[PDB]
């Protein structure tokens, strides 16, 4: 309470006003007890609330307040009685019966009222952790006769909901109480616990249970004991990963001590840690430790610390040693597949992450081997090599497990096919993770390599979505791979632009792309929700009741993305769509795929042109009402590449005309415009036509047409080289490098038979 | 109109259907006239070579699509006349049942114009079925069922009880006895959505008639005021049989409705029990 | 008071008692400064009656015979509630 | 001229009676949750009592409907469906529940429309509304009443709402128990009914059906005995 001048004035005023009759005080006893409880005064509050109850027994608020006061004081029985009185008055709360049952079970009651309230709570609220807890506490107060009922109840609960961390923990506790260590070990090793073996607390509990079982049954060499040791080592590696993902020297030391204790407990039961599968397990543990040490070194170098330029060599040697040591790919004794699957998945994920990070740090190929060889030579070089192999361990360095054993680092480089296989294997368990796909696309764009979007989508959706170019009758079930590829390319380009804008204070010696555990969701959750809904509708993992509205929403979103009836996107995202389509089309040599790509390009351009007409006058950017990405970098108002955009739109128009049978207008527009993409597409079309003609006979007219097409292609390649040598914007707007263009020009010249330098020379492109 | 349609038909399909089809549909639903443009009708005749028919073909399909659009919008009499002109007994009976189903739930006494509209529609449908080939077997069965049901409904609404009782007994389709519950359930599996939905109102009217008859029987003296004791016992026994058959039907059919309807069903079952 | 307005277990009750003890110590320091020289009532805009009422409210909110933390001061120019 | 962002800033200039009477008709035609919350924010910024406006809207709709057979079980004449005012009565609850502040008046109007539905035979809609609304309505009512610090002017509306809600819950529980019992009677009465046993698989299926029937009968008897007690 508060006693001041005006406070006590109002207090005595209310006291004099309520002094006209005792009923006034009897009815204001509620506020009296409220002020009491505000100023403690438990006895006065109880007296006032009892007076209020005697006045109006039909008031459950007073009974609830008295029960709360009793629970705060310590009279658990009185609080239970007050809550039961309130419940008998009216069901004021659904959880009130559960709380009453839990409190009466803590007070240990099992005669009539307790069982009645437990049954009432079980009938009112369905299967819940609190219901199970109160039922267990009630059944544990009867002895063995109640213990049998508790065992039957927990068995029924496990048969009903087998995926329950609380139920599993309570079953483990019951096994430990009944001294059923083997039963607890079997329950922990059940195959239905592999999906739950992920929380830090659950993993630590499993580790402790395994260590206790090993300390109790030390001195036995069996396959079950070997499997228990392998699972304990896997859980220890998992908790070490979880504790070292952060930057805590205390947590690192705790994880090291836990690993040492686990090794000491294993050495007391299982003879050593090297056998049939124990050697492979130890090699996998060493590889995972090396990979995580390299990842932590890369993270601490990227986080702008005191050492970030000279630590790239020890991390590279550690990654090379982790690649040289064997990895869990095919176990000799196939028996622990339940954990072997998750182990192989984690190994593939960490291998792909380490390879992408190392390639991004080396920029293309691992060029650090030259510097390594130049630095390591004499005694000082050998000492530096040894210190890099043993890593750093001072006051702030966290690399206790990163110390390499007796081995040597061999020069090797990762494989693009291996990285693609690892990504395809990771997508199977990721179920189309948008963040993972974004990180993969960012790494591929940093490495300057075409990402396997087709294989990614084929591994994500097992239905294998075909490639179609639909323009009428929107169907949500007939999904097209082109729209998914366009969305993925747009997300990747937006994330790359965001990373380039954010890396203003970053050093080039640091990894440009952030690792997977720290690079999650670089956009808006709306895109993730849409991707999840699309994946669910494709894999039939939604609900048949809401399937109609889900299909309707998916069809509306697909129509809005294709931009043929409803529009409302952005010029920046449309330019990103066009650029991704060009990069995915002109990089290969196809026919119908290129036609569908050009159709999608022209379908996007026919609606991007009205949007581009507004950004040329320095007006407002047509942004939609729903933020699809971060509105801080997609501002199109600068008149810079508008000429290239208009050229690409004209290219799409001419390609659509040529597809529709308008070669004259197509070649007229191509000769009118001045873009390298136009002449590249013209050269590709001419080469395809020449191949299709040579596949048959060669009359005089066909030979003349082929010669004219070859001359036109030579001129187109010449003007392409001229435009490339003109301004450097062609090197950015061209999805095909100039080396392949020059090689194709030389091949065309050799096939024609010319060799002079008057038109397209030999050892140079321009004149 | 036809001069403009000659130019509108030159455009192909554009995002479903066609602009020409949409325009002609809007024009016909705004005009509501076809006695000379599409064809005259004596009472249930066929189609006539109208102005648009003398220049364009596919007139039957065009009229069918127009009538379907009108039915989806909210037209009944004009759509029925258009389908009768286009000669489509299946669609005619379908729209007739679809328009008479929601009115069955409400009252059927002559109070507005919906009853007159449904009466003239039923007359047109029955004369079309008499003069020409009707609809399918199940469609004709449902039509006869709905005819008998609305007949019993108006007979009950007019204030008569014995007439409703004798027509519902001559219908030979309600659960009569235990040996008839089997064939009733066997025939229930070949019904339709409307035949399963109107059962609520059918049972409500049946229980109302049965309760009125039971109240009259209780008001009439057992030995005095007419009605001999043997006749009273025979009526009680036939009520027992009817209630047992109805409750066996409602219990062994694979269909449940609502608590109120179920409670009223058991109430009439035990009233006649 | 805002903390006490809600349900308080053992730790919250002990923190409420600690806050009450801190407030009581502040009020005791104020009372000692007022008793050392009779000028606080003339310096502060509020008289000594406000400070006395505040001390009385603090002593009443501390409790009567159930306080988890025993006081370490003496009530000067005020009543003893706890 | 529409524009909902310009009506609240000019209605306040009118006298309170006419302003409320016109804002009633203005808010009677309001849809979309976004527009609803925008109008709510505009009224709160201008200083208009939109809560009492909606309460007067509901009161005027009830006065225009003149109730449904009062508060007594009156059976309709002949065969007829639901009333034409029940649609508006069930649609006006959206804007009423959109503002969770007047829980007492909300539950009072809910009990009123529940009595109207019970008088005009609408147990299905009553059950749907009861399942949509929570059960701790009176709990939140007395919680707000004791938190507002105003127990001096305590009427009997809280106790009346408590009794009405308790009686409605009891009647609905009785009806659900009755229909569940009738559905269990229509289903096999969980008794070993002879349907033809002449093989090992047949007797195994019969034993499994008997065990399932015994379990279902036990659960049924337990929950029905609890509810009936």
């Amino acid at each position: 309470m508060r006693r001041s001048k005006a406070e006590i004035q109002r207090y005595v005023e209310n006291a004099q006003n309520s002094a006209s009759s005792p009923r006034e005080k009897s009815m204001k006893g509620f506020l009296f007890a409220r002020l009491y409880y505000e100023a403690k005064e438990y006895e006065l509050a109880k007296r006032s609330v009892s007076s209020y109850i005697s006045v109006q027994e039909r008031d459950p608020k007073a009974h609830r307040f008295l029960g709360q006061l009793f629970e705060i004081e310590g009279n658990v029985e009185k609080a239970v009685g007050c809550y039961k009185r309130s419940l008998e008055l009216n069901p004021t709360q659904k959880d009130l019966t559960l709380r009453i049952a839990e409190l009466i079970c803590t007070l240990n009651i099992k005669d009539g009222r307790a069982e009645y309230w437990v049954e009432r709570a079980s009938k009112l609220f369905p299967g819940s952790p609190e219901i199970y807890r109160l039922k267990e506490q009630l059944l544990s107060s009867q002895g063995e006769a109640g213990w049998n009922q508790l065992f039957d109840l927990i068995q029924a609960e496990l048969f009903a909901r087998p995926n329950d961390v609380y139920v599993n923990l309570k079953l483990v506790d019951l096994f430990l109480s009944n001294q059923r260590l083997e039963e607890a070990v079997l329950h922990c090793l059940k195959p239905e616990r592999r999906a739950l073996r992920t929380d830090i607390e659950w993993c630590s509990c499993v580790v402790r249970v395994f260590k206790e079982y090993l300390a109790s049954k030390q001195g036995q060499k069996n396959t079950n004991m070997r499997m228990i040791t392998k699972e304990l080592l896997l859980a220890q590696c998992d908790v070490v990963f979880l504790t070292l993902s952060k930057k805590d020297v205390q947590k690192s030391k705790e994880a090291l001590e836990r690993f040492d204790q686990a090794l000491l407990s294993v050495k007391q039961s299982v003879s050593g840690t090297d056998a049939s599968d124990l050697s492979v397990t130890f090699y996998e543990m060493r590889g995972h430790y090396y990979m995580h040490a390299g990842t932590l070194l890369l993270k601490m170098a990227q986080s702008c610390e005191v050492q970030w330029k000279a630590l790239i060599e020890p991390a590279a040697l550690c990654y090379l040693l982790a690649y040289q040591v064997p990895k869990p790919k095919s176990k000799p004794v196939k028996g622990d597949d339940n954990g072997q699957g998750f182990l192989e998945e984690l190994a593939f994920d960490r291998q792909s992450k380490s390879g992408h990070l190392l390639l991004t740090l080396s920029h293309g190929k691992q060029n650090f081997i030259s510097e390594i060889i130049e630095t390591f030579a004499n005694q000082c070089g050998q000492s530096i090599l040894l210190k890099f192999l043993f890593e750093d361990n001072l006051s702030m360095q966290d690399s206790f497990m990163g110390s390499d054993d007796i081995s040597y680092v061999e020069n090797r480089v990762p494989d693009l096919s291996e990285l693609s296989q690892h990504d395809n294997g990771s997508l199977r368990i990721h179920n189309g993770d948008l963040q993972h796909l974004t990180w993969l696309g960012l790494q591929w764009h940093f490495l300057s390599t075409l990402p396997p979007l087709r294989k990614w989508l084929k591994q994500i959706f097992p239905r294998v979505p075909q490639e179609t170019s639909r323009l009428e009758s929107n169907i949500p079930e007939s999904i097209c791979l082109l729209d998914l590829e366009v969305f993925l390319l747009a997300v990747v380009q937006t994330s790359y632009l965001q990373l380039q804008d954010n890396n203003t204070t970053a050093d080039p010696n640091r990894p440009r792309c952030l690792p997977l555990p720290i690079c999650k969701q670089l956009f808006t959750d709306r895109q993730r929700s849409w991707w999840d809904a699309v994946y669910s509708l494709i894999t039939k993992k939604a609900l048949p009741g809401t399937s109609a509205k889900l299909r309707s929403v998916i069809q509306h979103d697909l129509t809005t993305l294709r931009a043929q009836e409803k529009h409302g996107l952005q010029p920046a995202v449309l330019v990103n769509w066009a650029r991704g389509l060009h990069k995915t089309g002109y990089s290969l040599n196809s026919f119908y795929d290129q036609k569908e790509y050009m159709g999608r390009c022209v379908h996007y351009w026919k609606k991007l042109l009205p949007l581009l007409d507004l950004v040329k006058q320095k007006k407002s950017i047509p942004e939609p009402v729903d933020p699809l990405f971060k509105h801080f970098h997609n501002k199109d108002i600068k008149v810079s590449e508008v000429k290239d955009l208009e050229d690409e739109a004209c290219i799409a128009f001419a390609t659509l005309d040529l597809v529709d049978g308008k070669t004259e207008d197509a070649i007229i527009a191509f000769e009118s415009v001045k873009n390298v993409v136009a002449y590249w597409n013209l050269a590709l079309i001419y080469q395809r036509k020449a191949e299709e003609i040579e596949n048959d006979c060669l009359p005089a007219e066909e030979q003349e047409e082929f010669q004219e097409c070859l001359l036109k292609c030579k001129g187109f390649l010449k003007m392409i080289c001229d435009e490339y040598s003109a301004y450097p914007s062609i090197a950015t707007s061209l999805p095909v490098p100039v080396e392949t263009v020059f090689e194709m020009l030389d091949s065309v010249k050799q096939s024609l038979g010319e060799a002079m330098d008057d038109h397209s020379p030999a050892f140079m492109e321009n004149h | 109109a036809l001069q403009y349609f000659y130019f509108l038909r030159n455009e192909k399909d554009n995002q479903g259907e066609s602009m020409f089809l949409r325009c002609v549909s809007e024009l016909v639903i705004e005009s509501r006239e076809f006695d000379m443009l599409l064809g005259k009708l004596e009472k249930d005749g066929s189609r006539k070579p109208g102005a648009i028919d003398k220049f364009t073909r596919d007139t039957k399909t065009i009229i069918n699509k127009v009538a379907s659009v009108a039915e989806n919008k909210g037209l009944f009499e004009e759509a029925a006349k258009l389908y009768d002109l286009a000669k489509n007994p299946d669609k005619v009976l379908e729209l007739t049942n679809k328009l008479l189903s929601p009115v069955v739930s409400q009252i059927s006494a002559p109070q507005s114009n919906r009853e007159r509209l449904k009466n003239m529609a039923l007359a047109i449908a029955e004369r079309y079925k008499s003069q020409g080939v009707s609809a399918e077997k199940s469609i004709n069965s449902t039509f006869y069922l709905l005819l008998d049901l609305i007949t019993f409904f108006d007979e009950y609404h007019a204030g008569h009880i014995d007439l409703s009782f004798d027509v519902i007994e001559r219908l030979k389709l309600v659960p009569l006895s235990q040996d008839s519950v089997e064939e009733r359930v066997a025939a229930f599996r070949n019904f339709s959505d409307e035949i399963r939905h109107n059962l609520s109102e059918i049972l409500l009217a049946t229980m109302n008639i049965l309760f009125t008859q039971y109240k009259r029987l209780k008001g009439s003296g057992p030995t005095t005021l007419g009605r001999p004791q043997r006749v009273q016992e025979d009526k009680d026994s036939v009520l027992r049989s009817q209630a047992r058959a109805l409750i066996t039907f409602a219990g062994m059919i694979p269909y449940r409705m609502s608590g109120d309807t179920n409670a009223r069903l058991v109430q009439m079952e035990v009233l006649m029990n | 008071e805002e903390i006490e307005n809600d349900c308080l277990p053992a730790e919250e009750q002990e923190e409420f008692q600690e806050c009450l003890l801190k407030c009581k110590g502040f009020l005791k320091m104020i009372c000692d400064e007022y008793s050392a020289y009779p000028s606080i009532a003339t310096s502060l805009p509020v008289p000594v009656e406000t400070v006395f009422e505040m001390l009385d409210s603090v002593k009443q909110s501390l409790g009567e015979a159930m306080d988890d933390h025993s006081p370490a001061f003496m009530e000067n120019h005020s009543v003893l509630t706890t | 001229e529409k524009q909902i962002e310009l009506i609240a800033f000019y209605v306040s200039h009118l006298p309170q009676e006419l302003a409320i009477s016109q804002y009633a008709v203005f808010l009677e035609n309001i849809t979309d949750p976004d527009q609803r919350q925008r109008c709510l924010e505009l009224a709160k910024e201008a200083g208009l009592d939109v809560a009492s406006i909606t309460k007067t809207v509901v009161e005027n709709t009830r006065k225009k409907d003149a109730g449904e057979f009062a508060h007594h079980d009156f059976a309709p004449a002949l065969d007829s469906g639901t009333s034409e005012e029940d649609r508006a009565k069930i649609d006006v609850i959206d804007w009423l529940v959109f503002d969770p502040a007047q829980r007492a008046e909300a539950l009072k109007q809910s009990n009123a429309i529940m009595r109207k539905f019970l008088a005009s035979k609408k147990h299905e809609a009553a059950k749907e509304v009861f399942a949509k609304i929570p059960q701790d309505s009176i709990a939140e009512i007395y919680s707000q009443w004791e938190e507002q610090a105003m127990d001096s002017a305590l009427p009997a509306e809280d106790d009346n709402a408590i009794r009405e809600h308790l009686c409605i819950r009891a009647y609905l529980e009785s009806h659900e128990a009755f229909n569940e019992w009738f559905k269990h009677i229509n289903s096999p009465p969980q008794k070993p009914t002879l349907v033809g046993q002449a093989s090992f698989t047949e007797k195994v299926a019969h034993e499994h059906k008997e065990k399932k029937y015994e379990m279902d009968f036990g659960i049924w008897k337990g929950h029905l005995d609890a509810l009936t007690s």
